[PDB]
């Protein structure tokens, strides 16, 4: 999975920013969203994103559908590490698993199924 | 819910 955001920003100040992060807020996770390319649903803003731990992917799921407006018919999927994550997963749980050496957890976004 | 809010989850 290719993150634009590493493109954007160094190794170092990724991590940097990282550590600083879950110390100030270590009830929270540093997540990178991004839309897996050639998804066709919308955009969001930012791609950096700092979310409760307790947070379930079924909760963001939810959250991310009201945002971007999505109708009934449209199929929204996570991937980390091109896997899609167990609904009831919270975030707290993908992080302590999948979290990158710059701290933060990386999550694509897609109406398929396949990244 | 009246917690988990779009903006909730916002980078400070
Ligand atoms: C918005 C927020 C932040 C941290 C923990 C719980 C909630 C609802
Ligand atoms: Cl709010």
């Amino acid at each position: 999975m290719k993150f634009v955001y590493k493109e954007e920003h160094p190794f170092e100040k990724r991590r940097s920013e990282g550590e600083k992060i879950r110390k100030k807020y270590p009830d929270r996770v540093p997540v990178i969203v991004e839309k897996a390319p050639k998804a066709r649903i919308g955009d969001l803003d930012k791609k950096k994103y700092l979310v409760p731990s307790d947070l379930t992917v079924g909760q963001f799921y939810f959250l991310i559908r009201k945002r971007i407006h999505l109708r009934a018919e449209d199929a929204l999927f996570f991937f980390v590490n091109n896997v899609i994550p167990p609904t009831s997963a919270t975030m707290g749980q993908l992080y302590q698993e999948h979290h990158e050496e710059d701290f933060f957890l990386y999550i694509a976004y897609s109406d398929e199924s396949v990244y | 819910d009246a917690v988990y809010t779009w903006e909730c989850l916002a980078w400070p």
